RNA sequence: UCUUUUAUCGAGAGGU
């Protein structure tokens, strides 16, 4: 499903079809992340239902995101190379 | 899961050391601080509620709400009934039999009297409405917080909270 | 629907914010430590407790639940590791930022050279995005020739009045020349990074605002490395050869190397020292750091691998036409996909297809069973996946799937309200039609589709122009939607009839082609 | 174990010409023995899962180095259809 | 903006490159076509 | 907040394409999980059809929020939108 | 030498340092070394003694036997390791020498452990680590690991449960003390298949084909004929047994 | 095109990316403002005061 | 300590009940959720002030999933300790390592070592108290405590406190 | 009642 295709399901307008294309009918992902740090590093556990980001001592600020499997890959990579990637749910100006 | 009406307070460069929770230094987080904000980003200040206003308030909301449940149409547990599930029955109903047998006063007028007293910190001042002293070592020992205000006019509020103050 | 059930209240990105590693951060985030350089324990299968395969990492085999975490291999997002150095070392993305910053800044007290006194420098301080700032500032702080132990009666900023030297640039090593004072000799030494460390880490931070960097984010005395993360095995995995035989991908030879250099660079300097054994082997281990995240490091050979080929530095993973950015985010690979040959029919209307019966058999399309057509549900479920028309799969709420083809007595099946069907490629089903290489808008529009035997796709010739196609042994794809919001999508946007008016020159596209035409006249 | 039919194989793991070999059928049953009950694992050599022919021609000899050594040989017909390109 | 981008590069993969014409001319140079047009999307300082 | 009252609304009444679609889409999607259909229910099954027969007398019950470029907006009710 | 002009002067400070002679020599009786060759490769051994020249030192070791199980060795196929045996060894396969003593295929096993002869040059004597596995070779509620929450001695193991208070235990103060029980923190499917069969009805009859699949009723049958696998009734098939074609009664 | 430098530039200046573009909010996987994902669809209330009350939330 | 807390809880509503009835079962439910559950950044949520008036708003249609957002804005009185805080309490259990004394809505226990060595535990009497001279505490006797220690088990919070000091023991 | 395996790197020959 090449850029040209994408550019091309833009020209159309359909921007649902092209979040489908690009995450169901692909590769989908779950990441839990804290709210403080910011950061992919939380040691989660669920039949338990209990979490923690021991970075800040984090037990009750924290969000599961639905994202694909390549961008985890390459955020794991830039944190590999002490390059790293905050993401938050809220903006702030 | 339940939150409030707080956020922001965002970490920065440093890690504050005053963040315990300490009742005799007016710590008390930052949940309960002075200055507040209500359902729709208004400054407000914090509302503590000692135990006649309390009491009062309850059986006001919960006759409302028995009231109110009955279209239009009393006691400690049978109001305690008009909520649901069992938690707010046992709790609820201890704390209406608790802030029951400790009525420093059983009427909104003479709550509209004391409420005519107090107005100092809205803790300190739910506090002189709280606890019923004797002297001022009391109020002082119980509440270290009265000591650098430097404004005292004590003793006749110990003297209008206890001459006022109904029977048990 | 496929994730098992969290707690956590679901949201979405906003804002991405970057910004440098600081190294307490890392003693923070990772939860062991390497130290052994050799893979496995000691022929005894698992791993070594402390070497780059600790159970505590990521676990990638079928039992192992992951020890750190606890969920199986299909859960766990992996965990950071950091192994630690007997010594500091550059980072080769940095090198000429830090040469400019050794540049700026005076060489001992760590004091931003000129002050808001001077005019340029007074307006330079306002800017507002940083690297212009850095621009103006960088502009003027390339000629203080002295740290000012005064201001420009008696003011002192707090400089020592050491003359400045000059910083220059060599493969991957600084030097600095001193022309001493009319010229008396110059010495041209060697800033090794713990020096540069021990001097940006007094930087007081108005001057890190000054510079353009930020106090919590961006701090110079960051960009030279000290400690190092280690990335879990979901990064890097490893492939089995001949069954029997299973190699390493390459990070994980790098990080035994770069350790093995530690290990080497530790005892040197613990006890017999001849002086030019050090230096040289801590250079080899800057060497090794740097061809961790560089391989065309312009300037020095590629380190090669055992066999004799180029190492696959990470710095090559993303960049290209085939990396990651290119590859796999961009124009990922999909599926419910169709790749056949074209043949044309002169006997359909404008916007229908031809597909063959075996693409309808494979591509499917789930349904949600209701009260207006459990019925069909119910016979299409009788005529199993190998009969058209027929059902496949059959999706209960929870997760579950029933499978008609090894399931025997199916007959037993009743379709409660809420649950999904994979049935077949019907009649009338709108499908998204595609050819390679798409230019203008118009060569992705949605068909109707029309079962027909036989191999090859149809269409009609009326819808020759904007494809660009000849049925010369031409090849076009077909991909079908899933949900309804999608097909209500495509049905009300990417029709043909809608698209016989072109934007780009206020004029039709679709005429009539060849005989209907000469047939006409 | 792979999937498809085991079924076809001979004795000493050759399939014989003459037999008809459609999706993923085994023709070569090889393995390969576990390092040091239940202690050897599967090595085989599936039929490519488009193809359906008959099995025309074996072969079975030895290698350069001294051990054995098998080819198989399948063969079909095919016919024009609609599809199919042509030229002058 | 892509359907301006597209609806300007779709004519372009339909023209001459190296167009010739006025080309049995010497005293008569001009650049047309492909060339020309990579001349003005670069803002190239120096033109043929 | 940045809401905008039902005298100062500027943006213009007739329902775009986009709008058309992603109700269509979202109204089918509600018919197919048992919704409450709000017409007379005839000789169609499909779920577009009985969202675009809905759509055609006006029965559809939702609210269009325009977002204005700077951060603002406007909220429109689908059966005020004239439908071209 | 490397053509490139690469010498370097070396200062007279430096000098004598180029010619030191010279602590390692290590390896004392009772210690334990790791084995650098063989199929005991990466074992942990005590060290037995040493011989009188100065060169191999006799090792105690874990043995690695199969009991002549498969006779008529390499690293990459060595057996586990397991004490010597001597019962299994008389069972199985055995020369006794003393006490506790046997040589067993021409290795010396006492009470269970090997004795041979490595050379010192074979072993590693400095920087050992043991593994995990050679640390472990060489009234409900009470007994569960229990972290106080509001006390004062960490975690501990429940030693009694009353009714308003648990005698837990201190791990590293080992101090039994009475706590809260709420402040303690707990811490094939058918006979036909791939058989042979002919068909009797339909457009197919006379053909050969062989039952690829036969769920239920419906069976798939393989045509020898045409490369095609087609859904026939199991009524329409004749399937070959000891004589002839019979009917589904096989 | 230039990416890892790009990368570096924005890593050591803590840029704030803030996620309006296309490319941006489709390489994580979300609805990418364009056409279809200007608006909301906000359910109704007042038009449900129009349904018989017979079909209420219980 | 007692407040008047502005809360706001989101009830994602399913488009099922999408019925002629919606703020009512919205009501429902969030009286069925927060009356009562504790908080450690809130403690113990009591009762909520007006609560048949509350502006539940309008709902943003998730795109992508059908569901509802609701945000409830209401007002409670609630409870939350502090390290530090002099207290009342009415006891309900006695022990030999402590005693445990009901503040409201949950319970603190008091240890031995946090109690006066006057105060001795006597099995004997019926009922079981602390006793003394001039002192007496049995089961439901008012006692003035001092909030010294709060845990967050995230569900609900426990507290512990101590009377070895002025002005805190029997009243 | 499911399920069910296709290395890796590189080179070349091709089809629109
Ligand atoms: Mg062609
Ligand atoms: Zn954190
Ligand atoms: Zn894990
Ligand atoms: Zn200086």
């Amino acid at each position: 499903f090449g850029e040209m295709e994408r550019d091309c399901m833009i020209a159309h307008g359909a921007a649902g079809f092209l979040k489908e294309r690009l995450m169901e009918a692909s590769d989908a992902f779950r990441v839990h992340v804290c709210g403080i740090c910011g950061l992919m590093s939380v040691i989660a556990n669920l039949k338990k239902n209990q979490f923690e980001c021991r970075s800040c001592k984090n037990k009750t600020n924290i969000y599961q995101l639905h994202i694909p499997y390549a961008a985890k890959l390459l955020f794991q990579e830039l944190m590999a190379m002490n390059i790293a990637p905050r993401l938050y749910t809220e903006r702030s100006g | 899961v339940s939150t409030s009406t707080v956020g922001a307070r965002r970490r920065r460069a440093k890690q504050q050391v005053d963040d315990e929770e300490n009742a005799t230094l007016l710590r008390l987080g930052p949940e309960f601080a002075l200055k507040q904000y209500d359902h729709d980003g208004n400054e407000h200040d914090l509302i503590a509620l000692s135990l006649s206003e309390s009491r009062l308030l309850i059986r006001e909301a919960l006759k409302a709400r028995s009231r109110a449940r009955n279209g239009g149409v009393i006691d400690d547990d049978e109001l305690a009934k008009v909520t649901s599930g069992a938690v707010a029955n046992g709790v609820v109903k201890k704390t209406l039999d608790y802030l029951n047998t400790f009525a420093r006063f059983k009427d909104e007028e003479t709550c509209t009297a004391v409420d005519q007293l107090l107005h100092l910190h809205p803790f300190e001042i739910a506090q002189l409405s709280s606890l019923g002293c004797e002297d001022v070592d009391e109020a002082i020992t119980l509440i270290p917080s009265l000591a650098a205000k430097k404004e005292v006019n004590l003793q006749r509020i110990l003297d209008e909270l206890n001459r006022l103050e109904d029977p048990y | 629907s496929q994730f098992p059930y969290s707690s956590a209240p679901l949201r979405s990105v906003k804002e991405v914010q970057f910004g440098l590693l600081s190294p307490e951060e890392i003693r923070a985030i990772s939860v062991v430590k390497i130290e052994y350089p050799e893979i496995m324990d000691e022929s005894r299968q698992r791993p070594r407790e402390g070497g780059l395969n600790d159970p505590k990492l990521g676990s990638i085999d079928r039992n192992f639940k992951c020890q750190t975490c606890g969920e199986g291999m299909a859960e766990c997002p992996g965990h950071f590791g950091h192994m630690e150095l007997a010594k500091p070392v550059f980072h080769i993305g940095f090198i000429p930022k830090i040469k400019k910053v050794c540049e700026c800044i005076c060489m001992n007290c760590g004091k931003l050279l000129l002050d808001e006194t001077n005019p340029t420098m007074a307006q330079a301080i306002r800017i507002r995005d940083p690297k212009k700032r850095f621009n103006a500032v960088w502009q003027l702080c390339k000629t203080k020739m002295v740290c000012e132990a005064d201001a420009p009666k008696v003011v002192s900023r707090g400089g020592c009045g050491n003359t400045q030297p000059v910083v220059r640039k060599d493969g991957m090593k600084l030097w600095g020349t001193w022309k001493k004072s009319r010229d008396a000799q110059p010495e041209r030494k060697l800033l090794t990074p713990g020096e540069i460390l021990n001097v940006f880490k007094h930087i007081s931070p108005e001057d890190c605002f000054r510079l353009g960097f930020n106090e919590d984010y961006a701090r110079p005395e960051w960009m030279i490395i000290t400690v190092l993360p280690v990335p879990p095995p979901q990064v890097r995995p490893s492939i089995a050869m001949d069954e029997t035989t299973q190699g390493q991908d390459d990070l994980t030879h790098k990080l035994s190397d770069i350790l093995k250099a530690n290990i080497n660079v530790q005892k040197l300097e613990m006890d017999g020292s001849p002086q030019h054994i050090i230096n040289e082997v801590e250079q080899l281990l800057q060497f090794h750091v740097a061809t961790y995240m560089d391989n065309d490091i312009a300037g020095q050979p590629q380190a090669l691998q055992k066999s004799g080929r180029p190492v696959k530095a990470i710095r090559a993973r993303l960049k290209g036409k085939e990396g990651r950015l290119r590859g796999n985010l961009m124009g990922k690979r999909v599926d419910f996909s169709a790749r056949t040959v074209i043949s044309g029919d002169p006997n359909l209307e404008l916007d229908q297809v031809g597909v063959p019966i075996s693409i309808a058999k494979t591509l499917s399309y789930p349904e949600t069973v209701t009260q207006y057509n459990i019925h069909r549900l119910t016979e299409y479920v009788r005529n199993g996946p190998n009969e058209h028309p027929g059902a496949k799969y059959v999706i209960r709420d929870n997760g579950d799937r029933i499978d008609l083809r090894y399931h025997k007595r199916a007959g037993d099946i009743v379709l409660q309200y809420g649950w999904k069907v994979e049935r077949h490629l019907m009649d009338d089903d709108p499908v998204l039609f595609n050819r390679q290489p798409s230019l203008h808008k118009m060569s992705m529009m949605a068909h109707r589709v029309k079962v027909m035997p036989y191999s090859t796709f149809r269409l009609n010739l009326s819808v020759t122009s904007p494809y660009n196609a000849d049925f010369d042994g031409d090849e076009m794809n077909l991909h079908v939607p899933q949900s309804e919001e999608t097909r209500a999508e495509l049905s009300q946007l990417c029709a043909v009839p809608l698209q016989i008016v072109s934007p780009q020159s206020n004029k039709p596209v679709m005429g009539i082609v060849q005989d209907t035409l000469c047939g006409v006249r | 174990l792979k999937h498809g039919t085991y079924e076809k194989l001979d004795e000493d793991g050759l399939i014989a010409p003459g037999v008809r070999v459609s999706g993923d059928d085994i023709i070569i049953g090889k393995t390969t023995p576990i390092p040091p009950y239940h202690t050897k694992r599967d090595a085989s050599t599936p039929l490519r899962s488009t193809e359906n022919g008959i099995v025309d021609q074996v072969l079975l000899t030895t290698n350069q180095e001294g051990l054995k050594f098998v080819k198989v040989r399948m063969r079909t017909t095919k016919v024009p259809q609609i599809g199919d390109k042509f030229a002058s | 903006g892509v359907i301006a981008a597209q609806s300007i590069g779709e004519p372009a993969t339909q023209m001459t490159l190296n167009t010739f014409h006025y080309a049995g001319v010497s005293s008569k140079n001009v650049t047309l076509g492909v060339p020309r047009l990579k001349e003005i999307l670069n803002v190239a300082k120096n033109i043929k | 907040e940045l809401a905008i009252l039902k005298e100062e609304r500027t943006t213009t009444p007739y329902l775009t394409k986009y709008e058309r679609a992603r109700i269509l889409g979202t109204r089918a999607l509600q018919i197919s999980m048992n919704a409450p259909v709000l017409v007379d229910i005839e000789g169609e099954t499909d779920p577009l059809q009985i969202a675009m027969k809905e759509l055609s007398q006006r029965k559809i019950p939702l609210v269009i929020r325009r977002y204005l470029p700077d951060g603002s907006y406007e909220d429109w009710g689908c059966d005020e939108l004239i439908v071209d | 030498v490397f053509s490139n002009n690469s010498k370097f002067l070396v200062g007279i400070v430096e000098y004598k340092d180029l010619l030191r002679p010279v602590s390692d020599v290590k390896l004392t009786r009772g210690s334990y070394v790791r084995v650098k060759n063989g199929k005991f490769k990466g074992d942990l051994a005590q060290v037995d003694e040493v011989l009188e020249n100065g060169l191999e030192a006799r090792l105690k070791l874990v043995p690695r036997l199969d009991y002549g199980k498969d006779l008529s060795y390499t690293s990459k196929f060595r057996p586990a390791q397991r004490l010597f045996s001597e019962a299994e060894a008389r069972v199985h396969e055995i020369r006794r020498d003393r006490d506790g003593f046997v040589t067993y295929g021409g290795e010396e096993y006492y009470e269970g452990f090997l004795y041979k002869t490595f050379r010192l040059q074979n072993l590693i004597v400095n920087s050992i680590n043991p593994t995990l596995n050679e640390l472990s070779l060489f009234e409900v509620k009470v007994g569960d690991t229990v972290r106080e929450f509001t006390g004062e001695r960490r975690q501990g193991t429940i030693l009694h449960v009353y009714r308003n208070f648990l005698f837990l235990r201190s791990r590293e103060i080992v101090e039994n003390q009475g706590v809260f029980v709420t402040s303690s923190n707990r811490v094939g499917r058918d006979p036909t298949l791939n058989k042979t069969v002919k068909i009797r009805q339909g457009g197919y009859k006379g053909k050969i084909g062989i039952v690829k699949e036969a769920n239920g009723d419906r069976f798939r049958v393989e045509l020898h004929n045409p490369n095609k696998t087609i859904p026939i009734p199991c009524s329409f098939l004749l399937i070959e047994s000891t004589h002839g074609w019979v009917p589904y009664e096989d | 095109e230039e990416t890892v430098e790009i990368l570096f530039e924005a890593g050591a200046a803590a840029e704030l990316d803030d996620c309006r573009g296309v490319s941006e909010n489709v390489m994580l996987g979300q609805l990418a403002p364009m056409g279809t994902g200007a608006f909301d669809v906000m359910i109704d209330e007042k038009l449900l005061t129009s349904l018989p009350a017979d079909y209420a939330p219980t | 300590m007692f407040f008047l807390k502005d809360l706001s809880l989101i009830l994602t509503l399913h488009p099922s009940y999408f019925g002629p009835q919606m703020n009512q079962y919205l009501r429902e439910k969030l009286l069925t959720d927060v009356e009562g559950t504790c908080t450690g950044q809130f403690g113990y949520i009591v009762t909520v002030l007006d609560g048949m008036n509350i502006d539940v708003g309008k709902g943003r249609i998730i795109p992508g999933s059908g569901s509802a957002e609701f945000e409830v804005k209401y007002r409670a009185v609630v409870w939350k300790p502090f390290k530090g805080e002099v207290v009342d309490a009415i006891v309900s259990n006695v022990s030999p390592i402590g005693f445990f004394a009901d503040v409201g809505p949950l319970n603190v226990f008091v240890s031995t070592r946090l109690i006066p060595d006057n105060l001795v535990y006597n099995p004997s009497n019926s009922p079981p108290a602390y006793m003394s001279n001039d002192e007496l505490i049995t089961k439901g006797s008012k006692v003035r405590l001092k909030v010294v220690g709060t845990r967050t088990d995230v569900n609900e919070i426990y507290a512990i406190g101590s009377i070895k000091e002025d002005f805190l023991g029997a009243i």
